[PDB]
C-alpha cells in the first residue's frame, strides 16, 4: 500500500488511459533518495496488471546482458540471444506480435539509470525513440536521482516528459512510520515513540529507511521500563541517555615499536616544509633520505639499517597508511605521502611519550 | 565542369518555372545559409546572441563561461522588459543553438562552466542582427 | 457520452504521441512541391538526384518525406518497380552492419550469400531503388566514408538510377564531408525553418486541436470546434501561447503541451478550460535545481551557505572539506549554546551525500594520491538561486537565515 501518494498515482493512471490507447514514448521520473520511486511504480504496475519488464541498470553492466535479460523476461511474460542494438530492434519487433501483446502497451521500467550515460553514446538516444523505430505501442520509463539537465546528449534527442516526486514532511513521515505498528502494544504508544524519535533526529536524518532502522533497533530499550513496572515522564527520564548515546553515531552503525617512529617521521616529513627541517633537528645553527635522516635524529638509540626496517616500510605501504607517488620501477628515488589523521598521530605519540606539537612548524 | 553542369541544369529548371536564372542557381547552390538561419531565429535566441556579443566586446576574448553570458542575458532582458528567465530555459536554448552548429559547447556534464565559441564570423552576426 | 470521449482520446493520442500523418501542412508549400516534383522526376524516369534537408530537431523533417511518398507511390504501377531502403544513423553505426542491413532489406542474401565474408562486389557489380538516410551526420564520422562515397558514385554513374535523400540538424553538413564526395555531391539543399509569426502559431494551435470531419457524432464535433474557437481568443490562453512561442517555435513542444493538457480531460469536464492550459504550462516550466535544493535537510543547507561564503570571500577559487569544516565550527562556536554539536564523521557523510547528488564536481579527477579530504571542489549554483530556494524553505531557523544574510 501507499500512503501520502495520491497525486502522482492519479496522474499516472490518467496518463495510461486504456490498454489499447497509446502514451508518451519516454517519461523521466526524478526525485530524492527516500521518495519511494521503486515502491510506488512497482505497486502501481502490479495493481493495474500490465505487461511490464523491470530492469536494473547496475545488474546489466554490459549491453548484451541488458538486451538478453529484456528479451528473456519479455518472452517469459508472453532461449534468445542477441548482440547488436539493430538485432535487438528486429527481435523485439518479431516477439511483440503475440496476441497478448497485440493491442497493449509494453512498459520497460529501468531503475538506477545514472550509469546509462556511461555505457554507450547512442544507446540512450535509441531507447528514447524506441516507439518510433518499433512502432508497436511501446513505452519506456526512467528512474534516477540526477536531474534531466545532465542526461542531455550533445546532439539533442526526443525530450521525455519530466516528472518529480514530492519530498516528505513531518506528518507524512509520522504516518508512514506509525502505519506498521507492532500488534503487541497500543497504536498511541508507537505514535508517541515516532513523535519523540522525530523530535530528536529530524534535524539531520530525514531518510525514511534509516529512521525506520533506528526505530527498529531502539524499540526494545523503549519498551523495557513498562515491563519492569502510560507514564510519559518516567519513560522519557529512563530513556533519554540511551537516545543521546545513539545519536552520538547517526550514520556510522597496536603497531610494532619502530613502526610508530616511522609513522611519526613520515607525518613530520609530509606536513613540515623542508626549509625548517634543520631548524627542528640540526643541533647547531618527500624523498626517502629525508625520512631516514629524520628517523635517525628522533630516535635516541642507534638503529642499524637492517632489512627489517625496509620490510616495515613496505608493509606500511601495503596497509594503505603511506601512499607511493613515483613509478613502481623507480625504487631508488621513491616518493611517499602520509594519510593519517592528526588525532591518530597525537594518540600514537602519547603512547610513545613524544610531543609532536613542539615540532609541527604550522602550529608554531 | 561538374558544378558548371549542375548550374546549367538548375538554370534550365528555373527557366521551366535569362541570366537571372543562372544567378539564382549560382547564389543558391554556393552561398551560405547562416545569415538567413540567424534572421529566422527566435526572439530569445536573438537576445542570447546580443548578450554574447556584448560580453565579448566587454572582455575581448573569444571564449566565455556560461555564467557571465547568463548575467548579460538577464541584464538585456531587464532592459527589454522581458519576463525573468530561468536557468533551465537558457540552457535549453543554448543546447538547441549548439545542436545546429551555430555555437561550440560540451553541455553533457558541465552546466554553469561551459566555454562558448562563435562558429561564424562576428561581422556576419552584426550584419544579420542590424536588420 | 463515454464512448465519444474514449474515441476522441484515442484519436488525439494517435495524432500527438505517434505523429500520425495529417493532410495539414504549414509554411512548407514550396519545399514540399519541389521535393515531390523531384521524386516524380526520379521515379518516372531513369535520372538520379541527391538532396539534403537541413532543419532543427522536431521540425517535421520526416513528415515531408512520408507525405511525399504516400502522395506519389500510389500514382501508378511505378511503385512496383520502385524499391525503398531506410537507414538510420543510430541503428547502423558500422559499415559492416550497414551492408548487412542493405543486403537483408533488398532480399539478396540468397544471391549474395549467408556467411560473414567481407566481399561486397556481389552487390556492387550487380548494382530503381530509393535510399532514405536518417541522421545523415553520423555517417560522415565513419573511418573512410566508404558507404557515402559509393552511394554518390553510383548516383553519378550511368548503370542504374539511384535517388539519395539525407536528413540533418547540423547546418555545417557541407564541411563534414571530404573533398571528393563533396564534389560528387549534387548541391541540392532544402531548409526547414519555422518561418511564421505568432498569429500563424495561434492558427496552428487552433487547427491542431480541431476534430476531423470523419468523426461519427457531428453536433458534438461542431460544439468542440466552437469551444476551441472560443478558447482561441482568451487572453490567458494567448499569454500561455506567447510564453511558449517565445521559448521555442518547435511543434514537438506544442504537441507535448497539448497532450498534457488533454490528459486532464474527464467525463465531468468534456471541454477544456483556460485554467487547465495554465496548469499544464506551469507544470512544463519548473526548474529542477530549485526543487532539488528544496528537498534537502538543515545540515546540507548550512554547508551550502558556508560554501557560498567561501566563494564570496575567495573569488572563483576551489576549496576542500577542511576549510568548510573550520568555518562551520567558527559559526557554531560564535553562537553561545546552539544545538549543533556534531562530530567530524557525520559532516563528512553529509559532504559525501552532497557530492553524490552532483551539486559539487571535482577538478582534474584522481584517486589514491588525494583523499576525499584535501580535494579541490567547486559549487555549481548561483547566489540568487540559493536565496530563492531558501525563501521557500519550510522550516528554516532564524539563526541560519541571518547567517546566510550576513
Ligand atoms: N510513499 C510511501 N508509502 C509507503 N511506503 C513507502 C513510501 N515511500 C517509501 N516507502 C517505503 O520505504 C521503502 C524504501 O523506499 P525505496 O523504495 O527504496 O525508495 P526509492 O525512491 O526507491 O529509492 P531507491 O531508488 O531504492 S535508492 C520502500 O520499500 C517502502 O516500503
Ligand atoms: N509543416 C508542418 N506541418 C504539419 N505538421 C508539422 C509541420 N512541421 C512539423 N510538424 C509536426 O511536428 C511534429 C514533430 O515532428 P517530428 O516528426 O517528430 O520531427 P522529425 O521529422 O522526425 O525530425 P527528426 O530530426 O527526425 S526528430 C509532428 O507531429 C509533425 O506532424
Ligand atoms: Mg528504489
Ligand atoms: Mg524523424
Amino acid at each position: 500500500v501507499v500512503l501520502c501518494r495520491e497525486s502522482q498515482v492519479s496522474i499516472l493512471q490518467s496518463l495510461f488511459g486504456e490498454r489499447h490507447h497509446f502514451s508518451f514514448p519516454s517519461i523521466f521520473i526524478y526525485g530524492h533518495t527516500a521518495s519511494g520511486k521503486t515502491y510506488v511504480t512497482q505497486t502501481l504496475l502490479k495493481t493495474l496488471e500490465l505487461p511490464h519488464v523491470f530492469v536494473n541498470c547496475v545488474e546489466c553492466f554490459t549491453l548484451r546482458l541488458l538486451l538478453e535479460q529484456i528479451l528473456n523476461k519479455l518472452n517469459h511474460l508472453s532461449e534468445i540471444t542477441c548482440e547488436t542494438f539493430n538485432d535487438f530492434v528486429r527481435l523485439f519487433k518479431q516477439v511483440t506480435t503475440a496476441e497478448n501483446l497485440k493491442d497493449q502497451t509494453v512498459y520497460i521500467v529501468l531503475d538506477k539509470a545514472e550509469y546509462l550515460r556511461d555505457m554507450e553514446a547512442n544507446l540512450l538516444p535509441g531507447f528514447l525513440r524506441l516507439q518510433e523505430l518499433a512502432d508497436r505501442n511501446v513505452t519506456v520509463l526512467f528512474l534516477s536521482e540526477i536531474v534531466w539537465e545532465k542526461f542531455r546528449p550533445n546532439t539533442g534527442c526526443f525530450e521525455p516528459f519530466v516528472l518529480y516526486f514530492p519530498d516528505y514532511s513531518i506528518g507524512n513521515l509520522q504516518k508512514i512510520l506509525s502505519h506498521d505498528h507492532p500488534p503487541e502494544y497500543s497504536a498511541d504508544f508507537y505514535a508517541a515513540y515516532i513523535n519523540i524519535l522525530l523530535g530528536v533526529f529530524y534535524t539531520v536524518c530525514r531518510d525514511l529507511k534509516e529512521l525506520r532502522h533506528l526505530a527498529v533497533l531502539n524499540f526494545p530499550k523503549y519498551c523495557e521500563p513498562v515491563v519492569k513496572g502510560r507514564d510519559t515522564r518516567k519513560l522519557w527520564r529512563n530513556i533519554e541517555p540511551h537516545l543521546k548515546k545513539a545519536m552520538q553515531t547517526v550514520y556510522l552503525r597496536e603497531l610494532p615499536y619502530y613502526s610508530k617512529f616511522i609513522l611519526i617521521a613520515a607525518y613530520l616529513a609530509s606536513y613540515n616544509p623542508a626549509r625548517t627541517d634543520k631548524r627542528f633537528f640540526l643541533k647547531h645553527h618527500f624523498p626517502l633520505d629525508r625520512l631516514l635522516a629524520i628517523l635517525y635524529s628522533i630516535v635516541d638509540s642507534r638503529v642499524a639499517p637492517t632489512a627489517n626496517i625496509f620490510s616495515q616500510i613496505t608493509s606500511l605501504v601495503t596497509l594503505q597508511l603511506l601512499t607511493l607517488v613515483g613509478h613502481d620501477d623507480q625504487l631508488d628515488g621513491p616518493k611517499y605521502k602520509c594519510t593519517v589523521s592528526l588525532d591518530f598521530i597525537r594518540a600514537i605519540a602519547r603512547t610513545v611519550n613524544f610531543d609532536i606539537i613542539k615540532y609541527l612548524y604550522d602550529f608554531l | 565542369a561538374r558544378r558548371c553542369l549542375d548550374i546549367c541544369r538548375r538554370a534550365t529548371e528555373i527557366c521551366e518555372f535569362t541570366i537571372a536564372h543562372s544567378m539564382e542557381a549560382v547564389d543558391e547552390m554556393f552561398s551560405s545559409s547562416y545569415i538567413t538561419a540567424i534572421k529566422n531565429s527566435s526572439v530569445l535566441e536573438q537576445s542570447f546572441l546580443r548578450a554574447i556579443l556584448a560580453e565579448f566586446r566587454r572582455s575581448g576574448l573569444e571564449e566565455a563561461t556560461f555564467q557571465q553570458i547568463y548575467s548579460q542575458h538577464v541584464a538585456l532582458c531587464r532592459m527589454e522588459g522581458l519576463p525573468y528567465p530561468t536557468m533551465s530555459e537558457t540552457m535549453a536554448v543554448c543546447s538547441h543553438l549548439g545542436s545546429c552548429r551555430l555555437l561550440l559547447v560540451e553541455p553533457s556534464r558541465n552546466d554553469l562552466l561551459l566555454r562558448v565559441r562563435l562558429n561564424v564570423s562576428q561581422d556576419d552576426v552584426l550584419y544579420a542582427l542590424k536588420d | 457520452h463515454t464512448e465519444c470521449l474514449s474515441q476522441v482520446q484515442r484519436i488525439l493520442r494517435e495524432r500527438f504521441c505517434r505523429q500520425s500523418p495529417h493532410s495539414n501542412l504549414f509554411g512548407v508549400q514550396v519545399q514540399y512541391k519541389h521535393l515531390s516534383e523531384l521524386l516524380k522526376r526520379t521515379a518516372l524516369h531513369g535520372e538520379s538526384n541527391s538532396v539534403l534537408i537541413i532543419g532543427p530537431r522536431g521540425s517535421g523533417k520526416t513528415m515531408l518525406i512520408n507525405h511525399a511518398l504516400k502522395e506519389l507511390m500510389e500514382i501508378e504501377e511505378v511503385s512496383e518497380n520502385v524499391l525503398q531502403v531506410h537507414l538510420n544513423g543510430l541503428l547502423q553505426i558500422n559499415d559492416k552492419i550497414a551492408l548487412k542491413e542493405i543486403t537483408r532489406q533488398l532480399n539478396l542474401e540468397n544471391v549474395v550469400g549467408d556467411k560473414v565474408f567481407g566481399s561486397f562486389a556481389e552487390n556492387l557489380s550487380f548494382l530503381p531503388v530509393i535510399f532514405i538516410l536518417d541522421e545523415f551526420d553520423l555517417f560522415a564520422h565513419h573511418k573512410n566514408q566508404t558507404l557515402l562515397y559509393n552511394l554518390f558514385d553510383i548516383s553519378q554513374s550511368a548503370q542504374t538510377p539511384i535517388a539519395v535523400i539525407g536528413l540533418t540538424c547540423r547546418l555545417d553538413i557541407l564541411e563534414l564531408l571530404e573533398k571528393r564526395v563533396k564534389s560528387r555531391f549534387s548541391h541540392r539543399q532544402i531548409h526547414l525553418m519555422n518561418s511564421f509569426g505568432f498569429p500563424q502559431y495561434v492558427k496552428i494551435f487552433k487547427e491542431q486541436l480541431s476534430l476531423p470531419a470523419e468523426f461519427p457524432d457531428k453536433v458534438f464535433a461542431e460544439k468542440w470546434n466552437e469551444n476551441v474557437q472560443y478558447l482561441s481568443e482568451d487572453r490567458s490562453v494567448q499569454e500561455v501561447l506567447q510564453k511558449h512561442f517565445n521559448i521555442s517555435k518547435n511543434l514537438r513542444s506544442l504537441h507535448m503541451l497539448l497532450m498534457l493538457a488533454l490528459n486532464r480531460v474527464t467525463a465531468s469536464h468534456p471541454f477544456m478550460t483556460a485554467v487547465d492550459l495554465m496548469e499544464a504550462s506551469q507544470l512544463c516550466s519548473m526548474d529542477s535545481k530549485a526543487n532539488i535544493v528544496h528537498g534537502l535537510s538543515v545540515l546540507e543547507i548550512c554547508l551550502i551557505i558556508a560554501m557560498k561564503h567561501l566563494n564570496d570571500i575567495y573569488e572563483e577559487e576551489p576549496f576542500n572539506f577542511q576549510m568548510v569544516y573550520n568555518e562551520f565550527q567558527k559559526f557554531v562556536q560564535r553562537k553561545a549554546h546552539s544545538v549543533y554539536n556534531f562530530e567530524k564523521p557525520v559532516v563528512m557523510k553529509a559532504f559525501e551525500h552532497l557530492q553524490q547528488l552532483e551539486l559539487i564536481k571535482p577538478m582534474e579527477r584522481t584517486s589514491g594520491n588525494s583523499q576525499r579530504e584535501y580535494q579541490l571542489m567547486k559549487l555549481l549554483l548561483d547566489n540568487t538561486q540559493i536565496m530563492n530556494a531558501l525563501q521557500k524553505y519550510p522550516n528554516c531557523p532564524t539563526d541560519v537565515r541571518q547567517w546566510a544574510t550576513s
